[PDB]
Formats: structure tokens, C-alpha cells, sequence
């Protein structure tokens, strides 16, 4: 099942009129000096056994060139982003000679049949709250989180309330109330969510501590601490 | 007008003469600014072409220069035969005062070339140099 | 100000150097390395210096005992005064904002007109 | 002075003390009967049809023909949503015409936008002024209150079951709102960039409908056709332009004022007979035929009839005929200096070489007036007039802002080139860089 | 801290109610804010936004495109001159001379107690009558040096 | 369909205008405003090439490449002398207000601007005047702000508004006093508003996250990935 694999890149064999493709540009600079505090020698590049580009610019990287793998756009005279013209067919359509990648399964001749299991209606049981998914695009994904960038630009970890679920517990906006999922009593601050529905307690999935696994899951002993 | 422009050269008396001897339909002319009329010529016909420039009432005497090219990478070679290599002989003769500059298509497979050494002694070190470092065999 | 136009423009690349930004938002080089032991002493990078801050001085005697020792860095590079050129400063052209230069204050610009002036 | 009906088809009914002409008595004096006529005998094409015969030419300044405008909106019967839209605007410098006729003849307007609405099916019609028509915006609204109480607008009009809502959309001071498609992207709260052409608003217009834009004058010549008919149109003057304009002289002469004229009379009538002439110890120098954005024409031209074509031959255009006139003590450099420095300030923007070169031209011509020109100013200054012609540019703001400064540089560059005192430098040196001296 | 007050609001409305889109109101808000306070501050730009549904983007540039819709805070009567071609013809640099003299200021600032605001206009299509100049409401034509001092106390 | 571009004959789509048709067989005309993505607006007016209606015909008529739709029976000519000085004269119109700001730039290396000063021929300053200066604004960690170095090509504003759905950058100001970006300091929260960096042919929106460890284009090492 994972045989299209193979076609997605050529192999390491793979030449441009027995040349391979370049990663840096022609102008790669500081080649004897980029690395002379460690040793006035400089070393071999690094080979690349493993693909067809190399770790130089003794290479090819032609708008020309008959491959589909373009590592950066650059062609005499058009150095910005703009450069990807002369890499295409037709400006704005298909790459030229084809598109990276390929689709691993086809259409299937017969479809499915109807998925009977209809759920029953969402029935607001007292005590346990439905957790209630809020994906963020800087904040739900496991390695941007870890970027030092995305520190300034993740939200804070609010939870979400209904306005009538938190009068009733007697929340308002901004204080901080404590949950306990798998003896974790953990303490965060609520935001009110006129849009949730009642019963359901909004959680951002992917922040410190709330795993994206906790969607869909109950939630004991939810008070104002 | 400047001196720098793309001139096609068919005003030299030997690319009339060259037309008068082989015929019309054997070899291209390239227009460029070498200042320098180059010819296109086949494979076989370049010895006759190289002993017609020899025994011209004003000879091309002299070869100057003798060395290959890999077109494989160039992109433009509009007006240009087929090639994936090429060899370049540029003569001169200072009887008119003139160059003249025969090129020689060459494909990947069949990088053999006929010798010059015949015609000119001094191309022995150019056909070596020429086989050194582009690989292309002179038999 | 790190713009590595020397280090491009060096035919042989034995220019190596990485740009830093102050608090007010002027650059300048966090390193700057030479290797003099691959240095041809051709001019191109001084010609190639939109600042003229690289320059190539009156001076030959620079033999050494070990070569990983011609490897010079911006502590020995960087000297106390102009140089050649005595009173050119690029920031007095450029419009970018820096310390003691605010937008407008460059040669040859106007001063920013918000577009909440009244004025048509 | 007498206005008859007759050669005086838009300011015969103005009145001595200059007061606005309300609904009883502008229908005393054969009022909204063009609309009568026109809303209960005529179908809306044979309106259009008659107003294309009428040869009624826009108003505004081009020149084009309104029964082929209103012929361009598109036939199917699927779109019923129409706009028709006043271009009250009238930014132009020496242009005063449309305020003398909506500030005394409001319900002129009322009954041609009517007949206009009705010609174009056009079921929703807005005025757009500007903001600094004020008595002008408060009589327009009065009118339109009357002639909505007196069963002139809102619902089934004179019993033909016809309907059209008229608003006042007052402006906020902007010259290129004037513009068409400026105008129409004003209309829809946008910034008024103008619009590429095609699509023409005919097509796709205000809000994607079908929209006809039209002048004030040309909406107060379409009752007097509907009215008094289109042969009587065509027999008011034996020229190629039907109708009367109105016309007149301003700046600095005896009486500058504004009066309605056919087409055909030379500038010369105008300027002597009705303006008076040039005032006491003062002499004729230039005169500009159209507004702001038109080519200066010297006292050899001023025998020359004011229609399109005339003025056209001889490298200028009539524009909205209303002519001012630059004395000799007027410097010449000072007026285009000034000319130019509106148009570079009233431009939107949008595109590069009205905004990135009027100012370079303000910038010049402030040299060539402190007399810190330089060598090459002059030759810039026309090759700016040659890159900032018709087509060049996105919109028609900038050849009409170019067009008095090529005409000023042929005229009068003996002026300019006074202006030229100190050598050119555009460098200062650098020491330590020996300069590169090109020959 | 700003907030439209009732009247601003109906008015807003009733302009919406003229136009099938409420951007086309866009204007019109801007100039019932200008009535109202003298100028368009800051909070009204987004206050604007939300009473149309529009963004407050395309409210700030519509606010900052047009000349006479005021987003810098002006004095108590605004002075608008024209500097046309026929009122430069007809001398309208000694009008501008007489105002500078009597407020003190240049033209686009307001005075130290906020009374007048001068500024330059383009043409006010009254140039058969120039110089001109538009104070708040008032067109004022045939203008003379002299008559600027006798002018100006009509305003306080 | 079939133009005829300096000459020669060309197959193109009539469904395209002349810029994207003649980029695509590989002829280079200068252009600021026109994107593949976006559309074509004819605000920058540089892709200027001189449309001839017959074979036999000399005078022409400059048009808009990016306006101006491929049909079949075109005849245009892109290094006519006419064509050439009034695109040399667009890019020293955006020449004039620009600072002298490309050693101190995160584009410069990478910029259209750049490339297509270069390409017009344009390297002599005759403009000896003062140019226009803009305050910048704070637009969040990712993208940084210089507003100095913008041509008003408004790619910025139609990308963020009529493709991106964005809702806080806009287009301020007037005549020759455009300004672009948010009514006050704020991050710009689209979802999308990294791709103005590539958007903006000039050095206004720059990446912030590249600017605190910045090199050049060609000192950079590039690999295709995921
Ligand atoms: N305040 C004023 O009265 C001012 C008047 N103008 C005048 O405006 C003129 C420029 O006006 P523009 O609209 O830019 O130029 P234009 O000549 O392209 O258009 C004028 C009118 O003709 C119509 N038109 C022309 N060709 C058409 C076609 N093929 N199909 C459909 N409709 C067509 C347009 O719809 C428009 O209503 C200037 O020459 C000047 O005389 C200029 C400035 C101020
Ligand atoms: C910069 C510019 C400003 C214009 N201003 C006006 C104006 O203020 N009033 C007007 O009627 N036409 C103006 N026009 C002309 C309009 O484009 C158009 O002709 C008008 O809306 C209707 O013209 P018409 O009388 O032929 O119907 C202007 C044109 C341009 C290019
Ligand atoms: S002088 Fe030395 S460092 Fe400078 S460009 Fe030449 S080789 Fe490089
Ligand atoms: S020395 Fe000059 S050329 Fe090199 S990075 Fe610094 S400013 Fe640029
Ligand atoms: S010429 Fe261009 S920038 Fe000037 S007003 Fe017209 S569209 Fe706007
Ligand atoms: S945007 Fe481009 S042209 Fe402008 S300063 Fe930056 S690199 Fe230079
Ligand atoms: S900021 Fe950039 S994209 Fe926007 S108009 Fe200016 S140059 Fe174009
Ligand atoms: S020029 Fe001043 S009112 Fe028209
Ligand atoms: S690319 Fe055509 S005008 Fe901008």
C-alpha cells in the first residue's frame, strides 16, 4: 500500500546531464572563511549519498532542467520570489516537467455503504462537562510550540464557558478555576464562550499540560479555585 | 553604427567562397559578436574545408586557436546545430587580414573528431589539450 | 553594517561575518573574519563597500609563523578612525531610523507627513 | 441682456434677483411638462432615440454623446436594478456652471434626472455633490421634498406606474470624485480610485448594476428636448454641436460671470461683448478654454469658435467652456507652478506616474519660481508632459494636469527659461573619491 | 473610551436604510461624527466599523482619502482659503498674507485657544466672484485684504 | 491564439492577458503589481509594451501588457524605444521617494524592486530633490514594518483583503502619502499575512523571525522539503 513511495523523488543516481542539483545558489560566499576559526583547513563539502543534490553549488539548478525537486528560485535577472516564473509552464499554473509527489491510492471503483451508528442527542449530564476542542494555529502543534517565536504569539490558556454555566458556578470572566483529569488538579483562567454550548467546558488542545488526546473527554469536580 | 553589433558576416569573400566550392546547403553561419565569421561545418567535410582555407590565392596560413566546448548546458543556442559538444578552429589569414572560425557539432557518443596535425604541425598540442580535458578523441 | 556585499564580492570568498542588530535598529557585524592566508590582496571587496568601512591600507608586513594565525577577526580588523575616506557616514543617507537619526532626518528627505494632517 | 424660451433653453426661467425657482412657480413657466410628455406619450427607447437625434453631447467636459450612452446599457429585461447618477461634483478650477444651475434651478434637475430615469429604466437615481455646495444640497433637497408631495417622485409617478427614488449624496471634498468610476466607487463608501474601462458602467456599474453617470447640465438640457422638441434642438445653432452651453470668461477681466451660448461663438464675443474685456492698465497675455486641465491658447486664437473640433485643431480642448484669462502681469511660471500643485495634490494614488511625477514637476517648477533652476529641468518637464499623456496612465487626471504645462513650455518658454540660474548638481563630494566627469 | 451617542446611531441607520450596501454609508457616518464633534477621532473609526459591519481598515482609509473628513482635532471654526488657478489670478496670496497675520499661524495648525483652524482648499466653483474662502458654512467672496480683520469677528 | 511579439510569432491562450502569455514564453517585461495569484489591476504601470493593431503600422500605442488581453491579430513590441524610456521613466518615478536603504534592507538580494531597476537600465539619478518619509508601525512578531521603502503597488493590500479574507490592513492616505498596513499597532492576526513578505515585490514587510539571524540570498543553503 505505501508502493508509491518509490516515484515520489528519483534515487540518489538521478543526474541533470550528469550533474546534480544544487542547494546553494552560484554566489555561495565565505567557502574559505566560514569555517576558519575552527581550522585554517577547510574541509571536503559533505557528500550526499542519500539523494541527488549535493552540499555545494557545483551543481545545477537551471529554470530549464528536466526534474520536478527545485530547491530555490533564482534566474539571471529575477533574484526575488518572482523568479518561479521562468520555473513553470505557464506563469501561476503547473511546475515545469511535472510537480513533486504522487498520490499513493487512486478512486476506488465501488464506494461504501450508509454508517448507520446515528448518535444520540448531547444531553448535558450534571458534574462531568464535555471537553469541548479549541485548536489554535500557534499553540496545537507539538514542535512550533517549541519555537521561542511562537511564545509572543500563542494565546494564554483560557478556558472556555458558557454564560450560563459559569453563573451558575458562579464564575465571571478572568479568575481562575481548578480541574482534575487523571489526579491532575490543574488551575486555569476562564474565558466566557457565548457560541459553546451548555455542558461543555472549552480546552485548548496542544498547550502546556492539555493533551489534543483530551477532546471529547469528561471532567470531574470543576470549581472555582 | 558600433562595433560591438551582432554581425551575421556574409560579406566576406570566403563565406563566398565557401558556397561557390561546397555548395550552398553545407554548412550554418552563426551570427555573433566575435567580429569573426564563424561557420558551422559537418564532421566529414572538415579536412576539404581546411585544405580549400589552405589553398586560397590568400591563404588562411595560421591556426590560431583549437579547442572544444560542452554545449550540453547551454540553454540558448538558437540558430545553432544540434550539439552536445563542439570544436572550434579559428585560422587566420594575414594575407587578407582576416579570421575565420569552423566549428564542429559532436554528440555524446561519438566524440571522435578527425586530426588536424596534417594541416597544421601545431595542432598536436591543441588536440591533446582538447582530448585532456573534454574527453574528445582525434583519430 | 553586515550587509555581506565584501564577502560576495570576493572572487576567492575568504570573507566571513554575521549580521547583529542593536536595541535602536542599526546593524553592524556580530563577527567579521579574514583569511589572510587565502586573502589575493585584490581591492574587490573595498570597491564592493556601499559604507567604505573595508578598506585596504598601506601596509605589507604581515608575515606569520603559523597560518591559523592569518586568520584575523574584528578585534583585529576594526581600527579607532576613518580610514581613507575621512567624512563619509552611510546612516546620513540611508532612511532607516537609528539612534541621534529619526525618519526625515536623513540627506535629501522630507519630514513624515501622517496621513491624518489636514492638510489636502 | 433677454432671455427668451427660445435661444435660452436653461436660463430663461432664472430670475432678476437670483433667488432659487421653487415647484409652483417653475410649473407657472411651463414646468415638468417635458416629464408629462415624456412619461405619458413616449416609451423609454424612443426617449433615448430622441435624445441620441437631439445630438446632445455629455456636459462634463468630453464631449461624448449622451443617446449613445444611455443606448449601452444592456437590453435583457433580467436586471431591473438601475442606477442614474448626477455628477454634481464640479471640482474643476474655473468652473462655476453647475452651481448657478442647482442653486436658482433645482427642480431642473428634479424633472431631467426624472426623464433620464424613466429613458434608462433606471429605478434608482442619486446626485452625488460636493460638500461645498451647501444652498445648493439644501435647495436640491427641497425640490426633491416638493416634487415628492406634488406626485412627482416616489411611487407610481403621473399615473404611469413608474417608480424612482431621488437622493443627495453629499460629497467630502475630493477632486477625483468627480470621475466616473471614482465617482461610482464613492457611491459604495469605497476610496475613490477610478476603475479600468472596459467594463464601462453602462454594463456593470454602481453595485454591479447597470449605472449611467451623467453631468448637470446635460440632465438640464434633456427637459427642454423632451419639451420643445428635438428638431427645434437641432435648429438652435448652425453648428456641428447642438444645443447651448453655457459659457464665459473669469480672472481679472470687467465682468466675469457666466451665460448660456450656442456652440460656434468665437472666444473673442465672449470675452469682449459679454465679459467686458480686460480691466483698467491691464493687458491680454493667455486664456485656458476649459477649466484647469486645459491647454493655454494666446490672443491669436481668441478668434476661434468655442465648439469641440475648433478648439481641438488648435491644440487645446473646449472642455467645460468656461475660459479664464492671464493677464501680462500674471508670471506664467507662478500660475503652472500652481496649477501643477493642485493636480499633484488632488491625485488618488493609485498609479505611478501621476503620483510619483506630479510632484517632481511641483518640485521643479518651485526651482524655476525662486530661480534656483538647474540645466535639464526643462527637458524633464517635457518629457514628463510626453509620459504622462492619455494612456499612460490609469486615469484621465493626469494629461489634464500635463496639458497647461507643454502648453506653457510652447508658448511661453522664454519664461521658464528664466528661471535657469545656478549649473546642475545633484551630487556633493566625497572626499577621497575622485568623481567621474561625463562629457 | 469613545461611544456613538443615540442620535449619531439613528442617523448612521437612516443612511443605511438609503443604500443596499451598508458601506456606502461609510461616508456619511464619517461626516455625521465630524458634525457632531468637530473632527473624527480615533474610537470612532472602529465604532463606525461596527455599526456598518465594514472593517475599520476601510473606514481609516476612507477617513484619511478624503480632505474634509478631519482625523486630526481642529479648532472651533475652520477657515478653508482656495488656491486655485483663478484665485491666484485674482490674488489670493494677500488673503492668505492678511490671515497669517491676524491668527498667527501657519496654514493646516489651529491657535492657542482653539478658535480658528486655517487651511488651504481647492477650487470652491465661485471663481468669477475670487478670491473665495469657506468658513464653516460661509462662502465669502470678493475678497480684500483689508476685510479679513472685519471678517473674522463674526465667529467667536 | 496568435501574437506578435518584436516580430515573431507566437502561440499563446487567449484567455490570458499579454504579461502572464509573454512571461510565459519566456520574454521579460518589468512589472510591480501584477501577480499570477492576485489578478491584474494596472496600477504600477511598468509592464508597458507598444501594441500595433496591423503589421503595417509605426506609431503603436503604449498599453498595458497586464491589462491588455492576448487576442489573436496583436502586434506588440517590447524593446521599442518609446516602450523602453517609459519604463526606465516608471522605475525612476519609484526611484525618486525610495531611501537609500539597500545594505541595511532584509530584501536586498531578494527584491523585485532591485531586479527590475536592473532590468530597465535605469542607474543615473537626475532627481535632486527631497524624498518622502513614513513612521512605522509594530505588526507582531513575524513580519516587520518599513514603510519608506513601499512603491504603492497595492499587492499587499489585495492579497491580505480579496484572497487572504483579512480584515486589519488597508490602504491610508492620498495623493502621494499612501500608506499601507493596520489603522494602529497591533499584530496582524491573519492566519496568512507571513506570505506579504513574499508578496510585497519591496523591503516594507520583511520576516522578522529571518531578521534576527539574517544573510543574503546567495549565502543561504536551500533544500526542497515538507
Ligand atoms: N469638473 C469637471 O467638469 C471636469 C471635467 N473634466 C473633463 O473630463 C474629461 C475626461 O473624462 P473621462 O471620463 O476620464 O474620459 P472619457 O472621454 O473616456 O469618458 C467621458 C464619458 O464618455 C463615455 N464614454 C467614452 N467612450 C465610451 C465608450 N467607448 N463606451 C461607453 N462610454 C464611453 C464615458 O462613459 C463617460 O461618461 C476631460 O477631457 C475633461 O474635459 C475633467 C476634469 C474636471
Ligand atoms: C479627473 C477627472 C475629474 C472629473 N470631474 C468631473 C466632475 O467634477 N463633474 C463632471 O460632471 N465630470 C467630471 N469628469 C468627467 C467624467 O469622467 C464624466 O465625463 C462625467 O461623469 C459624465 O460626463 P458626461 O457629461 O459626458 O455624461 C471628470 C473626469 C476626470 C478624468
Ligand atoms: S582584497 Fe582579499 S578579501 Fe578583498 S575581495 Fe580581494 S581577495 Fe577578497
Ligand atoms: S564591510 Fe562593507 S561591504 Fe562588507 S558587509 Fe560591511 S558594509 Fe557591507
Ligand atoms: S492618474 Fe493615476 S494616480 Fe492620478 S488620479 Fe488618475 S488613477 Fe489616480
Ligand atoms: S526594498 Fe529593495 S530597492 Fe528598496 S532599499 Fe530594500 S533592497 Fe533596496
Ligand atoms: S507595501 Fe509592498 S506590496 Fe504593499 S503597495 Fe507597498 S510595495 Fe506594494
Ligand atoms: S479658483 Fe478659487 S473658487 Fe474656483
Ligand atoms: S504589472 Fe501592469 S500596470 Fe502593474
Amino acid at each position: 500500500e505505501l508502493a508509491g513511495i518509490k516515484d515520489a523523488a528519483p534515487d540518489a543516481t538521478f543526474r541533470i546531464r550528469g550533474q546534480k542539483l544544487a542547494r546553494e545558489p552560484h554566489r555561495y560566499s565565505g567557502r574559505t572563511a566560514m569555517r576558519a576559526n575552527i581550522s585554517v583547513h577547510e574541509p571536503r563539502q559533505p557528500q550526499d549519498i542519500d539523494t541527488m543534490f549535493t552540499f555545494s553549488m557545483e551543481g545545477n539548478n537551471q529554470p530549464t532542467a528536466h526534474r520536478s525537486q527545485v530547491p530555490f528560485a533564482w534566474a539571471p535577472g529575477w533574484n526575488s520570489p518572482q523568479a518561479w516564473n521562468k520555473f513553470q509552464d505557464e506563469v501561476g499554473g503547473k511546475l515545469r516537467f511535472g510537480d513533486p509527489g504522487v498520490r499513493l491510492f487512486e478512486t476506488s471503483e465501488n464506494g461504501l455503504d450508509y454508517f448507520t451508528s446515528v448518535p444520540a442527542r448531547f444531553q448535558p449530564q450534571d458534574g462531568k462537562w464535555r471537553i469541548a476542542p479549541y485548536y489554535h494555529l500557534f499553540g496545537s502543534d507539538e514542535l512550533s510550540q517549541r519555537a521561542p517565536v511562537f511564545q509572543s504569539r500563542m494565546p494564554q490558556p483560557y478556558i472556555k464557558l458558557n454564560p450560563a454555566d459559569a453563573a451558575k458556578l458562579g464564575v465571571n470572566a478572568g479568575t481562575r478555576v481548578s480541574f482534575s483529569y487523571d489526579g491532575n488538579t490543574v488551575t486555569l483562567p476562564v474565558e466566557i464562550a457565548e457560541g459553546l454550548t451548555a455542558g461543555q467546558v472549552g480546552l485548548p488542545m496542544g498547550m502546556s499540560g492539555i493533551a489534543p488526546v483530551l477532546a471529547g473527554a469528561h471532567l470531574e469536580d470543576l470549581k472555582e479555585a | 553604427e558600433p562595433a560591438w553589433q551582432t554581425r551575421d558576416h556574409l560579406d566576406d569573400p570566403v563565406i563566398g567562397e565557401l558556397r561557390n566550392r561546397f555548395g550552398p546547403d553545407a554548412f550554418t553561419v552563426q551570427a555573433t559578436r566575435t567580429g569573426v565569421p564563424v561557420v558551422w561545418i559537418k564532421r566529414e567535410q572538415l579536412l576539404e574545408v581546411g585544405d580549400f582555407l589552405k589553398k586560397l590565392p590568400k591563404p588562411y596560413v595560421m591556426l590560431f586557436d583549437l579547442h572544444g566546448m560542452d554545449e550540453r548546458l547551454r540553454t540558448h543556442r538558437e540558430g545553432l546545430p544540434a550539439a552536445d559538444f563542439s570544436v572550434f578552429y579559428h585560422l587566420i589569414s594575414i594575407d587578407r587580414n582576416r579570421d575565420i572560425m569552423l566549428k564542429v557539432a559532436l554528440a555524446e557518443n561519438d566524440l571522435h573528431v578527425p586530426t588536424f596535425t596534417k594541416l597544421f604541425p601545431n595542432a598536436n598540442w591543441y588536440e591533446r589539450e582538447t582530448w585532456d580535458l573534454f574527453g574528445i578523441t582525434f583519430d | 553594517v553586515a550587509c555581506n556585499l565584501c564577502a560576495v564580492a570576493c572572487p576567492v570568498g575568504c570573507i566571513s561575518l554575521q549580521k547583529a542588530e542593536t536595541k535602536d535598529g542599526r546593524w553592524y557585524p556580530e563577527f567579521f573574519r579574514i583569511n589572510f592566508s587565502r586573502c589575493i590582496f585584490c581591492g574587490l571587496c573595498e570597491e564592493a563597500c556601499p559604507t567604505t568601512a573595508i578598506q585596504l591600507t598601506p601596509d605589507f608586513e604581515m608575515g606569520e609563523y603559523k597560518r591559523q594565525d592569518l586568520v584575523y577577526e574584528k578585534e583585529d580588523l576594526l581600527i579607532s578612525g576613518p580610514g581613507k575616506y575621512p567624512e563619509y557616514n552611510f546612516y546620513r543617507m540611508a532612511g532607516m531610523a537609528i539612534d541621534g537619526k529619526d525618519k526625515g532626518e536623513a540627506e535629501n528627505e522630507a519630514k513624515p507627513i501622517d496621513v491624518k494632517s489636514l492638510l489636502p | 441682456i433677454i432671455r427668451t424660451p427660445e435661444t435660452h433653453p436653461l436660463t430663461w426661467r432664472l430670475r432678476d434677483d437670483k433667488q432659487p425657482v421653487w415647484l409652483d412657480e417653475y410649473r407657472s413657466k411651463n414646468g415638468y411638462e417635458g416629464a408629462r410628455k415624456a412619461l405619458t406619450g413616449l416609451s423609454p427607447d424612443e426617449i433615448v432615440n430622441q435624445v441620441k437625434d437631439a445630438g446632445l453631447k455629455g456636459r462634463g467636459g468630453a464631449g461624448f454623446s449622451t443617446g449613445l450612452k444611455w443606448s449601452l446599457m444592456p437590453k435583457d429585461e433580467s436586471m431591473n436594478i438601475r442606477y442614474l447618477l448626477c455628477n454634481a461634483d464640479e471640482m474643476e478650477p474655473g468652473t462655476y456652471k453647475d452651481r448657478l444651475l442647482m442653486e436658482q434651478l433645482p427642480h431642473l434637475l428634479v424633472e431631467g434626472m426624472l426623464i433620464s430615469a424613466f429613458a434608462l429604466k433606471a429605478y434608482r437615481g442619486y446626485i452625488f455633490l460636493r460638500g461645498e455646495y451647501i444652498e445648493a444640497a439644501v435647495n436640491l433637497r427641497r425640490a426633491i421634498a416638493e416634487a415628492t408631495e406634488a406626485g412627482l417622485l416616489g411611487k407610481n409617478i403621473m399615473g404611469t406606474g413608474f417608480d424612482f427614488e431621488l437622493f443627495v449624496h453629499t460629497g467630502a471634498g475630493r477632486y477625483i470624485c468627480g470621475e466616473e468610476t471614482a465617482l461610482i466607487n464613492s457611491l459604495e463608501g469605497r476610496r475613490a480610485n477610478p476603475r479600468s474601462k472596459p467594463p464601462f458602467p453602462a454594463t456593470s456599474g454602481a453595485w454591479g448594476k447597470p449605472t449611467c453617470v451623467n453631468n448637470v447640465e446635460t440632465l438640464c438640457n434633456v427637459p427642454a428636448i423632451l419639451a420643445n422638441g428635438v428638431e427645434w434642438y437641432q435648429n438652435i445653432s448652425k453648428s456641428k454641436d447642438a444645443g447651448t452651453k453655457l459659457m464665459g470668461f473669469s480672472g481679472r477681466v470687467k465682468n466675469p460671470g457666466l451665460w448660456e451660448l450656442p456652440f460656434g461663438t468665437t472666444a473673442r464675443e465672449i470675452l469682449e461683448d459679454y465679459a467686458g474685456g480686460m480691466r483698467d492698465g491691464l493687458k491680454f497675455k493667455a486664456w485656458q478654454p476649459g477649466g484647469a486641465g486645459t491647454d493655454f491658447l494666446t490672443e491669436a486664437h481668441l478668434d476661434l469658435p468655442m465648439e469641440f473640433e475648433s478648439i481641438g485643431k488648435a491644440g487645446s480642448r473646449l472642455g467645460t467652456a468656461l475660459a479664464m484669462a492671464v493677464d501680462h502681469e500674471i508670471n506664467m511660471v507662478s500660475l503652472v507652478r500652481n496649477l501643477e500643485e493642485f493636480f499633484a495634490r488632488e491625485s488618488c494614488g493609485w498609479c505611478t506616474p501621476c503620483r510619483d511625477g506630479l510632484p517632481w514637476s511641483v518640485k521643479i517648477l518651485r526651482a524655476l519660481e525662486r530661480g534656483e533652476g538647474q540645466p535639464g529641468d526643462i527637458e524633464t518637464l517635457e518629457q514628463l508632459c510626453r509620459f504622462l499623456g492619455p494612456g499612460k496612465t490609469f486615469c484621465a487626471h493626469a494629461p489634464g494636469a500635463v496639458e497647461p504645462l507643454q502648453s506653457a513650455i510652447k508658448y511661453f518658454r522664454e519664461e521658464f527659461e528664466a528661471g535657469i540660474k545656478q549649473p546642475f548638481s545633484n551630487t556633493h563630494l566625497i572626499n577621497g573619491i575622485q568623481p567621474n566627469l561625463l562629457k | 473610551a469613545f461611544e456613538l451617542s443615540a442620535a449619531e446611531r439613528e442617523a448612521i441607520e437612516h443612511e443605511m436604510h438609503h443604500y443596499e450596501d451598508p458601506r456606502a454609508a461609510s461616508i456619511e457616518a464619517l461626516k455625521i461624527v465630524q458634525k457632531q464633534r468637530g473632527w473624527v477621532p480615533d474610537g470612532a473609526i472602529h465604532a463606525i466599523a461596527d455599526v456598518l459591519g465594514i472593517p475599520a481598515s476601510d473606514v481609516e482609509g476612507v477617513a484619511t482619502f478624503y480632505s474634509q473628513i478631519f482625523r486630526q482635532p481642529v479648532g472651533r471654526h475652520v477657515i478653508r482659503y482656495c488656491d486655485s488657478v483663478v484665485c491666484h489670478i485674482n490674488g489670493y496670496q494677500g488673503i492668505q498674507a492678511a490671515l497669517e497675520k491676524k491668527l498667527n499661524i501657519k496654514p493646516g495648525q489651529t491657535t492657542f485657544d482653539g478658535r480658528f483652524t486655517l487651511l488651504p482648499t481647492c477650487c470652491l466653483g465661485n471663481c468669477d466672484k475670487g478670491p473665495n474662502m469657506m468658513i464653516d458654512e460661509d462662502t465669502h467672496a470678493h475678497l480684500t485684504p483689508e476685510a479679513i480683520p472685519e471678517l473674522l469677528e463674526r465667529y467667536k | 491564439a496568435t501574437i506578435h511579439v518584436d516580430g515573431k510569432e507566437y502561440e499563446v491562450n487567449g484567455a490570458d492577458n499579454l504579461l502572464e502569455a509573454c512571461l510565459s514564453l519566456g520574454l521579460d517585461i518589468p512589472y510591480f503589481c501584477w501577480h499570477p495569484a492576485l489578478g491584474s489591476v494596472g496600477a504600477c504601470r511598468q509592464c508597458a509594451v507598444k501594441q500595433y493593431q496591423n503589421a503595417e503600422d509605426t506609431r503603436g500605442r503604449l498599453v498595458m501588457s497586464c491589462m491588455t488581453p492576448a487576442s489573436d491579430g496583436t502586434f506588440i513590441s517590447i524593446d521599442d524605444e518609446e516602450a523602453k524610456q517609459f519604463r526606465e521613466s516608471v522605475v525612476e518615478w519609484l526611484m525618486t521617494n525610495h531611501p537609500h536603504d539597500c545594505p541595511v534592507c532584509e530584501e536586498g538580494g531578494n527584491c523585485h524592486l532591485q531586479d527590475m531597476t536592473v532590468m530597465t537600465g535605469h542607474s543615473f539619478r537626475r532627481y535632486r530633490f527631497t524624498k518622502r518619509t513614513h513612521r512605522n508601525q509594530d505588526l507582531g512578531p513575524f513580519i516587520s514594518h518599513e514603510m519608506n521603502r513601499c512603491i504603492a503597488c497595492y499587492r499587499c493590500v489585495r492579497y491580505y483583503k480579496d484572497y487572504a479574507g483579512g480584515t486589519d490592513l488597508g490602504v491610508y492616505g492620498a495623493h502621494d502619502n499612501v500608506y499601507f498596513g493596520r489603522p494602529e499597532d497591533g499584530t496582524l492576526e491573519s492566519e496568512f499575512s507571513g506570505n506579504l513578505v513574499e508578496i510585497c515585490p519591496t523591503g516594507v514587510f520583511t520576516d522578522k523571525t529571518h531578521s534576527e539571524r539574517y544573510n543574503r540570498k546567495w549565502d543561504m543553503q536551500f533544500a526542497p522539503s515538507i
